[PDB]
RNA sequence: ACUAUGGUUUUUAUU
RNA sequence: GCGAAGAACCUUACCUGGUCUUGACAUCCACGGAAGUUUUCAGAGAUGAGAAUGUGCCUUCGGGAACCGUGAGACAGGUGCUGCAUGGCUGUCGUCAGCUCGUGUUGUGAAAUGUUGGGUUAAGUCCCGCAACGAGCGCAACCCUUAUCCUUUGUUGCCAGCGGUCCGGCCGGGAACUCAAAGGAGACUGCCAGUGAUAAACUGGAGGAAGGUGGGGAUGACGUCAAGUCAUCAUGGCCCUUACGACCAGGGCUACACACGUGCUACAAUGGCGCAUACAAAGAGAAGCGACCUCGCGAGAGCAAGCGGACCUCAUAAAGUGCGUCGUAGUCCGGAUUGGAGUCUGCAACUCGACUCCAUGAAGUCGGAAUCGCUAGUAAUCGUGGAUCAGAAUGCCACGGUG
């Protein structure tokens, strides 16, 4: 088997990379696993809401990753070689291995 | 009272991001260094240059910069060559050889940016500031805005005041559950003082 | 101001069979430690009737009796009033302040062995003498020699 | 901080591989008192504490964006104020105002 | 007690010692540092630990078994 | 209307 | 519990004694050495010398980078000030109900009306009635959370319905209902009545898990104190310039005869403890998170598995539940402290340290003017981590059980 990690802040983004890799196998009829979002990542961050002097007023931020491994069965130079060339899509992480 | 940012909510709506970019949570401080130094180095290289946003990418070992202009020939320069300056400079010093882009922006009296632009040369021109800021208002309309603040404050046409002037219509909401605002806060950086200039335009289509 | 809240009440409990046995799961219970309360109820009772054994029915005839409120006091001020104004309380608190209102002493040199307490509590309810009897035989004098106005 | 004590914030990494590579072998013992004698090797013994200021005991990861060793976050390697000053820009990526 | 729970001597200080028993006699040895453990050469030598403003003499006698020269000058007025 | 009572705070940039 | 998440030095101001003056952060020109390795003498050290020694990367053979050295000008440098000089920020009243405009009206005008009045409220609200009629911001709904239901979905978690079967979610596969993802329904005085100006309100009835901003979030309209602030920035003017700049060594800021906030612990006997037992959440994590094992009275010193994150170390939440034991005594209570002996870091712990074992033990029994939180999962009580990182908080942010 040959596996793939897609990775990304953006919930739509994910999706966005998962279709060059999902819709591209089922538009040819290849064998898939089906639609696995899996467990989200999220880290909390408080940050402080003055500038200057109030020490006490402050104001609470979140960053979410999201990270799908989607499984290949019947790999193609349209998939494995493609998601590595992806330049209509910033702000995603994606490896590979063999 | 505080009166802080109620428009930085707006973007969890799924919108593309001026700084897109992905890095490990052990990076990530120095990913936003390289970001900042970048911005810097290329907002003070094009300080004049009709720019209303920068926008950067970050491919494999690689930073991918795009320049949004109303003026793409200052950047560019003749044969197309001072841009490869422009790019050589900054190849470097983030750690990664720097790629750059231009981009083309149509109607530049609408824009949040390129209006206090058209405040910054009229205050150059030493013009009479609440003609040049009552112009910027009704150019704005006419060439697609549905509502507009300009505000001034300091050192006002050149003068030994402090105080603030503004002029308004058609609402800029910041707070409310809809209105895509465009926002921006600039310096004039006149011979009598810094003279701080703050625009806000309302468009619609939300 | 303005608040009109709904009144608390509490069901007899069917392992006691009434509303007056339901409240010792409260009435001296601390610390929210509420089952710490339970371990005790009734058989409180029980030890009451080591003291004085005369059933259920004159279990409280005294004991409640003797030191149940009968007037709530304090001014109204309505101009020159250096006066008090009883007034007589309603059914409502007929088995109510005689066990919470007094912690003078249990709370300073404390008050003996916790298991034995209650049975010690009823038992000087129906005794009546130095402690928790100025506080409540003073408005007995008080609605007498204070009355004037209301 | 100073541009003056951002070139000594540099200066201070500088030794590296002249004091603090060549005797670390030496810096896992030179302390641990289960040893024979009470002085062994005296010639060596001052050689990682000669060096001064430029030492792995003042160096701090440091606010990349004002040069101050104290109150700043170190997931982004600065402070609050310039947290604050990028979110009112919503420049960074992924990070959004929630408190859940 | 002293360096690394045994003796401890800076070889640079004893040697400056070393070079200053042939001058005192009846001028000590003028030292700046107060952070320095005595050590049993100092016994019958001529020393004297700043306090900041001037030197104050430290005489050392077998009977001492651990001590930093800022002991033998002090410094705070108190009352 | 709803208790009969409780005095002082230097001239001062000066808006 | 200040600006200022941690003290030998350091971030750092102040002081004394050394050291420099177009300095040196850095740019253009100039210009010799590789960075380094071995090593001795002076000085508090910065620096300043003495004796060996390498010749890398680059190498149009001209000449550069790394790391150092040194010279000239244009210069600047600033661990400075001024908010009674300024763009602003934050503090106050206060989530108070208010600040203001277009046109009409009143007034000689400065100004007012509208925004008042009469019902009613959290509310310039919601209505009625008018010389006003509309409108921007604040208020408020929309928005975020949730009660009870509905609806979709998944892993290494869940497993009803459908099937197989190491008879086990083990496995085909699917979400009964949990958990995590989330999203929707539902509330409109709408509906029946009363009271009223049969207007809005406000209280009962009905349907509801819930009803009259349900309770909590989200937040902060104009504007004053010549509030503080140029230590968050930004800035004009002004100041220092053999220095208030830059570099160094040691002091100092932790000096102490009393005054007060900010807290914290005890002021015991439903208190204290021995032994046996259960369920919450919520965070840290490849010079890191840390189990096992030995040595020792222990801090610790060695040896060292597993973990790359809903998958694996920190790690059997405490009270409450159950079985037992104190000796009535300012208490086996309470902790300021005088002693003995250790562990370890660090240029060094005297001045100015955290932790470990064992001798000793004061004050203290709810507190005076006065100022204080609170209308119920709240009074009370008992539990869990992280930022900072030799050493350092009772603050901060994250979280629960009983009541």
């Amino acid at each position: 088997r040959i596996r793939i990690r897609l990775k990304a802040f953006d919930h739509r983004l994910i999706d966005q990379a998962t279709a060059e890799i999902v819709e591209t196998a089922k538009r040819t009829g290849a064998q898939v696993r089906g639609p696995i979002p899996l467990p989200t990542r999220k880290e909390r961050f408080t940050v402080l809401i003055s500038p200057h002097v109030n020490k006490d007023a402050r104001d609470q931020y979140e960053i979410r990753t999201h990270l799908r491994l989607v499984d290949i069965v019947e790999p193609t130079e349209k998939t494995v070689d493609a998601l590595m060339r992806l330049d209509l899509a910033a702000g995603v992480d994606v490896q590979i291995s063999l | 009272g505080q009166k802080v940012h109620p428009n930085g909510i707006r973007l969890g709506i799924v919108k593309p991001w001026n700084s897109t970019w992905f890095a490990n949570t052990k990076e990530f401080a120095d990913n936003l260094d390289s970001d900042f130094k970048v911005r810097q180095y290329l907002t003070k290289e094009l300080a004049k240059a009709s720019v209303s946003r920068i926008v950067i990418e970050r491919p494999a070992k690689s930073i991918r910069v795009t320049i949004h202009t109303a003026r793409p020939g200052i950047v560019i320069g003749k044969k197309g060559e001072d841009v490869e300056k422009l790019r050589k400079v900054v190849a470097d010093i983030a750690g990664v050889p720097a790629q750059i882009n231009i981009a083309e922006v149509r109607k530049p009296e609408l824009d949040a940016k390129l209006v206090a632009d058209s405040i910054t040369s009229q205050l150059e021109r030493r013009v009479m500031f609440r003609r040049a800021m009552k112009r910027a208002v009704q150019n704005a309309m006419r060439l697609g805005a549905k509502g507009i603040k300009v505000e001034v404050s300091g050192r006002l046409g050149g003068a030994e005041i402090a105080r603030t002037e503004w002029y308004r219509e058609g609402r800029v909401p910041l707070h409310t559950l809809r209105a895509d605002i465009d926002y921006n806060t600039s310096e004039a950086h006149t011979t009598y003082g810094v003279i701080g200039v703050k625009v806000w335009i309302f468009k619609g289509e939300i | 101001r303005r608040r009109v809240i709904g009144q608390r009440k509490i069901l007899p409990d069917p392992k006691f069979g009434s509303e007056l046995l339901a409240k010792f799961v409260n009435i001296l219970m601390v610390d929210g430690k509420k089952s710490t309360a339970e371990s005790i109820v009734y058989s409180a009772l029980e030890t009451l009737a080591q003291r004085s054994g005369k059933s259920e029915l004159e279990a409280f005839e005294v004991a409640l009796e003797n030191v149940r409120p009968t007037v709530e006091v304090k001014s109204r001020r309505v101009g020159g009033s250096t006066y008090q104004v009883p007034v007589e309380v309603r059914p409502v608190r007929r088995n109510a302040l005689a066990m919470r209102w007094i912690v003078e002493a249990a709370r300073k040199r404390g008050d003996k062995s916790m298991a034995l307490r209650l049975a010690n509590e009823l038992s000087d309810a129906a005794e009546n003498k130095g402690t928790a009897v100025k506080k409540r035989e003073d408005v007995h004098r008080m609605a007498e020699a204070n009355k004037a106005f209301a | 901080a100073k541009q003056s004590m951002k070139a000594r914030e540099v200066k201070r990494v500088a030794l590296a591989d002249k004091y603090f590579a060549k005797r670390a072998e030496l810096k896992a013992i030179i302390s641990d008192v289960n040893a024979s004698d009470e002085d062994r090797w005296n010639a060596v013994l001052k050689l990682q504490t000669l060096p001064r200021d430029s030492s792995p005991s003042r160096q701090r990861n440091r606010c990349r964006q004002t040069g101050r060793p104290h109150g700043f976050l170190r997931k982004f390697g600065l402070s609050r104020i310039k947290v604050r000053e990028a979110a009112m820009r919503g420049e960074i990526p992924g990070l959004k105002k929630a408190s859940w | 007690r002293s360096l690394k729970k045994g003796p401890f001597i800076d070889l640079h200080l004893l040697k400056k010692v070393e070079k200053a028993v042939e001058s005192g006699d009846k001028k000590p040895l003028r030292t700046w540092s107060r952070r320095s453990t005595i050590f049993p050469n100092m016994i019958g030598l001529t020393i004297a630990v700043h306090n900041g403003r001037q030197h104050v003499p430290v005489f050392v006698t077998d009977e001492m078994v651990g001590h930093k020269l800022g002991e033998f000058a002090p410094t705070r007025t108190y009352r």
